[PDB]
DNA sequence: GCGGCCTCGGCACCGGGATTCTCGA
DNA sequence: TCGAGAATCCCGGTGCCGAGGCCGC
């Protein structure tokens, strides 16, 4: 995706806010329906933007895995609209 | 005054809320419309001839600005903006004695 | 048909005072006088029409029924005049 | 596509006015020759974008390269990544 | 089709003894054709 | 009879006696005479909002010029506190010959950006037309769609002229139930949408919703299993299927679903809300699914 | 707003240029001139918010109309 | 396709045109007039090889996605 | 017939003196004016020679007058501050005349 | 060179609406001068919005966004 | 701290992306 | 058998009317 507007913020929580703005080469990075990240810094966890979920989500799965050190994305199929409760919960950290 | 006039004949003929900001901005705006027109008045009289400013020294002026036509003349214009009792000044009526 | 001729009498009331006290008003400096202005343009409504006199000349005239609103200008072509349309 | 062959025909009265220019000295010949060129009017736009035509055109081309240098990058660098 | 052209004539008059110079109701002809009856 | 007749059919209604209207399943309604191909397939796929419409006094339908005039002036002076008022009878939305022909009422906005379509039906509703007099042309239906403001401003004007009233439609769970079994035991093919029940439990303080959205053609099998007499489905066919449905929720989830309402019952042949957003109308079988809205209607009205 | 005022128009035309001769109703057709000219400035200033999409004009709008009507307006 | 016979239609307007001309100087007015309508055929081609190009763009606004 | 063989034998004469005009203005900045172009700046200068047509005529019936004078094309001139300035100096240049 | 004396005749007359309005040929060629200065200034503030865009070329569109205000100031 | 003013936002109806599945290289 | 085109299931990304806030009397 040769052109996309990537930008990340690294949070005070230790965990990387990534933003991304998608567009093929045939396009300019769209603005108008970017697809945020919400990658925990070590964690093997990492949020995402239900945006569209086009042919990018397998290729945002891909750049996400090979980036941080790891081998294999896997959609958890936890789909939430509060980000606060998906971490707790993907971390069990509610109870605790 | 006149200027605040304007302004709020401004927001009666924009139809629409506005900013004070905007407001004396267009105060500037008809203060240059004066320091245009009145020595486009003075301009135009003197090429006339007249010391003074006959109507139909602002006739040609308002040609000028093409709000005269040959389909709108000045009189007509009279008639969409001006009140009556105004307009009984400018465009001759008739009683045998047009104005 | 009472009603008829009643009408038709009042018409003529009307009417002869058009020509009476229009003698008032009375013409004066082809102009086309406002009898005859007036009467072109009611004819013209009758059946209609919003041109009506294609700006009948002596200005002061098509004016003066334009102010009390005996005619009325076209919102468009401000050439072309139509009597306001009583009816 | 009326009003595009009337853009073409105003071209066409470009060059009506180029030649009156050069020629000028045809007023009832090229009376005549305007006279042909409105019924060839009369033949073409009775029988039956162009500025967007060749701008976007131009657009779209300096696109294509732009898409070639996609496929060049693209394509090289999946030849690099499954060479590795 | 013709008290259609009775109030077309009437308004007519109360719009010509009005924008004229009338001098409407001293008058003692106009004032039984003025003030019109509808 | 030009009252009496309507007191005595109140009497009967309020007397409640062996209410179970075994109702013959929705036969397939081949779109009677004109029907405009355009206009009812424009009006099937369109979310309208129920209403309970009262009797218009004094309607006619040769003066629908008159009153698109006087309610587009109606309209556009609303907004003194660009639109175009389309009446249009429909001509085919009726269910026996006596019934009034159903009529439109289009904000239409330049194009035919049509705002509001209003809609009265009257189609198998001769339980009001034998009880009102000839002067009032009753439509007991009415369909919005268009925001809530412009409906309850043609609804004021319909009040105002014609005598009219609209009380909003709501359609309780027992009629939705309803409606959700005579659907899905319609004889239709390729299911357009999944049958899908909304329910809303009652929780003081949360309000957890379920989409109980069953495969269409499963609930068509499941439906089969629960019907025993045919042409006509009873309340008990109906609250075996809801209850078959039940026993497969309770057994899932452990939550009695019983114990809960439903708030919307999507089904390929019309979807159908509970707070008056109600009828979709995703199949052509909408003269009788309007004969039940209908049906519920004079429920409301008498 | 239906009113036109007599001496402001008077006194501005007096206190901008000191030597004119202005006749008897003249001031209101330098009324009528700046009623038009105000008018020119709404519409075109409504069409300088649709430019933009803004529902209230601003000084945005209000520059980008002046140099065009008031440029248009003079004689 | 259909510009072919267009050319072929214009250059026969050309010629009953010259059929009836009357002057030499009217023939080279025609000729440049014939050359500018060239140069409109041209044109025409040119929007047929955009349509070809932006064909081949959609395939590669394709093989690039491929 | 005869409004087209005046109109056109005039778009003809504007568009043969005016690329005159292109050959000479395009000299100075290195420009060069495409044929859509000169036949877009020949037709403003013919559409916009009748706006000065329009405005001179009333000119000369402003000042109760039937010629057209010097005062006329001044007041022609009174538009814009920069070719005040400009026909200032041009307009003595034909007093020179 | 200009635009000539017996062109300047022609073409303002054409738009005359009466025949008894002639224009000397002192107003003529200060009224070639005028329309000189038309193409002139034309040009000029298209090449100006030309480097304003930086162009080696005056296209149609330039001449298009330099008449609203053209026609306004000239 | 209220009177007619205004501004976010849940709900919901209408507009393209990828999966079905039919047809051409 | 397979590759591009169309339609349509799944859920947005949008449109648009009540709720909360807020400034004279």
């Amino acid at each position: 995706l040769k052109n996309v507007t990537v930008s990340f913020r690294e949070t005070e929580e230790n965990a990387v806010w990534i933003r991304i703005a998608w567009g093929t080469q045939y396009t300019k990075p769209n603005q108008y329906k970017p697809t945020y990240v919400v990658y925990y810094s070590q964690t093997p966890y990492a949020f995402t933007s239900s945006s569209m979920l086009r042919r990018n989500t397998p290729l945002l799965g891909q750049a996400l895995t090979i980036a941080s050190k790891h081998h294999q994305i896997v959609k958890m199929d936890l789909r939430s609209r509060y980000l606060d409760s998906l971490k707790a919960i993907v971390f069990k950290q509610y109870n605790q | 005054a006149g200027l605040s006039h304007y302004v709020k004949l401004f927001s009666f003929y924009a139809k629409m809320p506005m900013e004070r900001k905007a407001l004396e901005m267009v105060e500037k705006c008809l203060d240059k419309y004066f320091q245009h027109l009145c020595d486009d008045l003075e301009v135009f009289a003197a090429h006339a001839g007249r010391k003074t400013v006959k109507p139909e020294d602002l006739e040609l002026l308002m040609r000028r600005q093409g709000l005269v036509t040959d389909q709108v003349s000045l009189h007509v214009l009279v008639e969409r903006h001006l009140p009556l009792e105004y307009r009984q000044l400018l465009i001759p009526c008739a009683y045998s004695g047009n104005s | 048909k009472t009603k008829m001729l009643n009408i038709k009498e009042y018409k003529e009331k009307l009417l002869s005072t058009l020509g009476e006290f229009l003698e008032d008003h009375f013409p004066l400096p082809s102009s086309v006088n406002l009898i005859t202005l007036h009467e072109m343009l009611e004819i013209l409504i009758n059946r209609l029409p919003y041109v009506k006199i294609s700006d009948s000349f002596w200005p002061p005239y098509v004016e003066l029924l334009l102010r009390n609103g005996i005619a009325l200008r076209h919102p468009e072509d401000p050439t072309r005049i139509r009597l306001e349309a009583f009816h | 596509s009326k009003s595009t062959r009337d853009h073409l025909q105003t071209m066409m009265e470009s060059v009506i006015m180029t030649i009156l220019s050069n020629s000028i000295k045809e007023k009832e010949e090229i009376q005549y020759h305007l006279n042909f060129l409105k019924k060839r009017l009369l033949q073409q736009c009775e029988t039956l974008k162009m500025e967007d035509l060749t701008n976007v055109s131009s657009l779209l081309n300096m696109e294509r390269a732009r898409d070639k240098a996609n496929e060049e990058g693209l394509a090289l660098l999946q030849e690099e990544i499954d060479k590795m | 089709m013709e008290i259609k052209i009775t109030t077309v004539i009437q308004h007519v008059f109360q719009n010509l003894i009005l924008g004229s110079k009338v001098n409407w109701a001293e008058d003692p002809a106009l004032k039984e054709i003025v003030l019109q009856l509808e | 009879t030009p009252l009496q007749k309507r007191l005595e059919s109140v009497r009967k209604q309020s007397s409640f006696i062996l209410t179970p209207p075994r109702r013959k399943i929705p036969q397939c309604s081949q779109l009677q005479e004109d029907v405009d191909p355009q206009k009812v397939a424009f009006l099937l796929h369109k979310q309208w909002t129920l209403y309970s419409l009262t009797p218009l006094y004094k309607f006619s339908y040769s003066n629908l010029k008159e009153y698109s005039r006087l309610l587009n002036a109606f309209i556009v002076a609303e907004k003194q506190k660009n639109i175009k008022v389309i009446f249009s009878t429909l001509l085919g939305m009726k269910g026996t010959q006596r019934d009034p022909e159903a009529f439109l009422v289009q904000i239409v906005s330049r194009e035919g950006k049509v705002l509001w379509t209003g809609w009265f039906c009257c189609v198998f509703g001769d339980s009001l037309l034998e009880t009102v007099s000839e002067d009032f042309t009753c439509l007991p239906l009415f369909l919005a769609n268009g925001a809530e403001s412009n409906t309850a401003i043609i609804g004021t004007w319909f009040q105002k002229t014609f005598d009219c009233y609209f009380s909003p439609l709501a359609i309780n769970a027992f009629n939705l139930s309803w409606m959700a079994a005579m659907w899905t035991a319609c004889k239709m093919d390729h299911y357009v949408a999944t049958t899908e029940f909304l329910w809303s439990v009652p929780c003081s303080p949360q309000s957890l919703d379920i989409s109980f959205a069953i495969h269409p053609e499963d609930a068509k099998a499941l439906w089969d299993s629960v019907h025993k007499t045919p042409g006509e489905v009873t309340q008990e066919e109906v609250d075996l299927f809801m209850d078959c449905l039940y026993s497969h929720f309770h057994r899932h989830f452990k939550i009695h679903l019983s114990a809960t309402r439903l708030v919307r019952v999507s089904t390929s042949v019309a979807s159908a809300h509970t707070d008056g957003k109600i009828k979709i109308l995703c199949h052509k079988y909408l003269i009788g699914v309007l004969a039940y809205l209908t049906e519920l209607a004079i429920f409301q009205i008498e | 707003k239906r009113k036109a005022p007599r001496g402001f128009l008077k006194r501005v035309f007096k206190r901008k240029k000191p030597q004119l001769r202005l006749e008897k109703s003249g001031d209101l057709l330098v009324h009528l001139n700046c009623l038009l000219f105000v008018h020119r400035l709404a519409e075109e200033s409504r069409t300088n918010a649709c430019a933009s999409k803004c529902r209230v004009i601003n000084k945005e709008h209000v520059l980008a109309a002046a140099k065009v009507i008031l440029k248009k307006s003079r004689g | 396709k259909e510009l072919n016979i267009v050319l072929p239609e214009f250059e026969k307007t050309h010629l009953e045109h010259q059929q009836r001309i009357e002057s030499k100087v009217c023939k080279a007015a025609i000729a440049t007039f014939y050359v500018n309508v060239k140069e409109q055929f041209i044109k025409m081609l040119k929007e047929s090889q955009m349509l070809t190009n932006l064909k081949r763009k959609n395939a590669k606004m394709i093989s690039d996605i491929e | 017939q005869q409004r087209f063989s005046y109109q056109q034998r005039l778009k003809a004469a504007v568009h043969y003196t005016v690329g005159c005009l292109c050959e000479e203005v395009a000299l100075d900045k290195e420009m060069q004016f495409s044929k859509q172009t000169i036949a877009a700046i020949s037709e403003l200068t013919f559409r916009q020679c009748e706006n000065f047509a329009k405005d001179l005529e009333m000119f000369a019936r402003h000042a109760k007058r039937t010629t057209i004078n010097t005062e006329d094309v001044k007041l022609l001139a009174r538009r814009s501050n920069s070719l005040l300035k400009y026909i200032t100096d041009k307009s003595e240049e034909i007093a020179q005349i | 060179s200009g635009f000539r004396k017996e062109l300047v005749s022609r073409l303002l007359h054409l738009h005359f609406k009466d025949d008894k309005t002639k224009v000397s040929g002192d107003a003529l060629q200060l009224m070639v001068e005028l329309l000189k200065v038309f193409v002139v200034e034309a040009a000029v503030r298209g090449v100006r919005q030309a480097q304003a865009e930086d162009a080696l070329r005056v296209d149609v569109d330039q001449l298009e966004k330099v008449l609203p205000q053209l026609l306004l100031d000239f």
